[PDB]
């Protein structure tokens, strides 16, 4: 429906993805990273039964399915998979074949080098797309937020990568990845919810707790505070209808659960904190940096939603950092949707058509191809 | 009822709007009253 | 209906809810941008 | 368990802690600088765990967990920590404690003054030591190497020092701090095995990557040579076994970790190189003191056991120097354990003896003592 050859931009989380055509603010729809199997063989007429289900086909008959991302901690190990998502997203939802079309995919500055060489293998052998392009997410952090320079904390589904950028450029010594992120929270909620008496164990349940994750809990700017009063009083509960018509309400868990981004022992892992962590990406920097820093901390991806997280991680950032320097917060409404926002505008930069992948280039050199043409 | 979540989702969405409006102003005040406030304090410190 | 009532009305309320807050932060920010400014003059002259 | 009346010596850094009694030629056993904490809360009863782990125990039992190292880049701040440490070190596993005797620790040459004054502090206020001296790794690193003459290239784990000696006296201005050691190589190793599709995050995993490095990595006397193949064949890979059962395979990361030395761009550091800063402790002594140097190029501490670095620093260093004369480099299997052997010369030598602080003068004089009696 397009008139010019504007690249499709996809953002794979390991939780969600946000695809639309660079050029737009939004992504034209979103869809869970999900390839759903049934585990469950239907017995009555007209109720559809697929061998496999893509996406929001994934969620709308996860009662009877398997639900597998083929994304882990922020790498594709399933590509079989990830054709499915992206003929669908992009075939489907936003009416482009990808043939016509050059693309462009993200991945963290860590990410293991293979999801990059499949984004990039898949679309050109698959889809035969004309061109393509692996973006940082941390630069699509800064372009949606606003910013060339700041600390950006992607907190995605899968892992909260933690950079520094000064001036447009990285500041790898300081990089701090952290094995704690959004599908922690969800799998933590399901076992928080449990001791409440509302057993979560099944793929279908997990969404269900994705979705109360989503509308009732919050990280709280005093844990110890909320947690006594939320421990002592109804007055801190918020209920959430289920499904099958039963109700649950969350008390302190509604905090207890994101507390974990703060207290990461809560789900095994060995860390400070996301506060000490991206605190330990601003001090960490040279000490004529440090400055740009502390007043330009820069949210994307989800769990940045959480009502209490931006004032919170700036008050421990405050905290722990030195007095005179200015601590600041950049929580955009493009909150969770910025990555994919950043690949529409990298997509479409003058700067930047020079960066993509020809399917020329591709083939001459292989699937490595993306090591040395991306970044 | 019949209109009623077309007068609530009206109102959502206006006030979604200015909400909007009122929250751009709200970061670029708060952006223009933390330089500001450093230019005070740099000028301060001078 | 009810369902998108209540849905289109909860982001009513909450939309009108935080539009105030917008207007209100973007509103003392305003205030506080000001005083911030008038302060910086008051700096800037002394 | 030991009758001979002599001093003990421990050289103590931010990895491990090497220790013995002194007149030997090694140590009689090395620690790493750990006090271990749990990360866990215990469920079962008669699962044993305990409120902290010393040395070999933490490290051992470090899969639970959290392993704090006292040493800050050559400085000690933890100073409670390394009480426990050396309490362990001497009283438990050497079995020899300063109470008895005299006791020799280490230090840079520009480490800042508290650490000295607190090593010295804590042998005579915790361990009731009859006396005390703190003493130079570069003067250490060359008695054990046999000479009086040369550059101490004293790679430890949190700081390489890079310090000259001319007929027994110091030639300061020719000192070339580095803030890059093993404990560095180790974390840029984690970054790059993570690119590989193996992340390491924790500090158990660090312990992992260290035993790779270790075992695995190498700094090559042509770098881009193995590196182009490294970087383009399975023949240049190497398997490590994980203690979870996966293996991993390294390439060109085999070596890209250790060139930082050569290198230290690789991990943000704003320095020359190794070889570079090697080469300017012997241009900026006198003309009369650089040839002797130049012959003289001493390897100490660890990183030393890399191939390709005794015969890469000395190529590295004569295709800088002028001809005819000879460059050469000393690195015998005392490397990394040759502080520790040069701490036991010192301590011994009995052009020594008045060197020594006893349990009187300081007493007397409190722990700035050490800047009178030491250096």
């Amino acid at each position: 429906d397009e008139d010019e050859t504007t690249a499709l931009v996809c953002d794979n989380g390991s939780g969600l993805v946000k695809a639309g055509f660079a050029g737009d603010d939004a992504p034209r729809a979103v869809f869970p990273s999900i390839v759903g199997r049934p585990r469950h063989q239907g017995v009555m007429v007209g109720m559809g039964q697929k061998d496999s289900y893509v996406g929001d086909e994934a969620q709308s008959k996860r009662g009877i399915l398997t639900l597998k991302y083929p994304i882990e901690h922020g790498i594709i190990t399933n590509w079989d998979d990830m054709e499915k998502i992206w003929h669908h997203t992009f075939y489907n939802e936003l009416r482009v074949a990808p043939e016509e079309h050059p693309t462009l995919l993200t991945e963290a500055p860590l990410n293991p080098k293979a999801n990059r060489e499949k984004m990039t293998q898949i679309m050109f052998e698959t889809f035969n797309v004309p061109a393509m392009y692996v973006a940082i997410q941390a630069v699509l952090s800064l372009y949606a937020s606003g910013r060339t320079t700041g600390i950006v904390l992607d907190s995605g589904d899968g892992v909260t990568h933690n950079v520094p950028i000064y001036e447009g450029y990285a500041l790898p010594h300081a990089i701090m990845r952290l094995d704690l992120a959004g599908r922690d929270l969800t799998d933590y909620l399901m076992k928080i919810l449990t001791e409440r008496g509302y057993s979560f164990v099944t793929t279908a349940e997990r969404e269900i707790v994705r979705d109360i994750k989503e509308k009732l809990c919050y990280v709280a700017l005093d844990f110890e505070n909320e947690m006594a009063t939320a421990a002592s009083s109804s007055s801190l509960e918020k209920s959430y209808e289920l499904p099958d018509g039963q109700v649950i309400t969350i008390g302190n868990e509604r905090f207890r659960c994101p507390e974990t981004l703060f207290q990461p022992s809560f789900i095994g892992m060995e860390s400070a904190g996301i506060h000490e962590t991206t605190y330990n990406s601003i001090m960490k920097c040279d000490i004529d940096i440090r400055k740009d820093l502390y007043a330009n901390n820069v949210m994307s991806g989800g769990t940045t939603m959480y009502p209490g997280i931006a004032d919170r991680m700036q008050k421990e950032i405050t905290a722990l950092a030195p007095s005179t320097m200015k601590i600041k917060i950049i929580a955009p409404p493009e909150r969770k949707y910025s990555v994919w926002i950043g690949g529409s505008i990298l997509a479409s930069l003058s700067t930047f058509q020079q960066m993509w992948i020809t399917k020329q280039e591709y083939d001459e050199a292989g699937p490595s191809i993306v090591h040395r043409k991306c970044f | 009822l019949k209109l009623d979540k077309e007068n609530a989702l009206d109102r959502a969405e206006q006030a979604e709007a200015d909400k909007k409006a009122a929250e751009d102003r709200s970061k670029q005040l708060e952006d223009e009253l933390v330089s500001l406030q450093k230019k005070l304090k740099g000028t301060e410190d001078e």
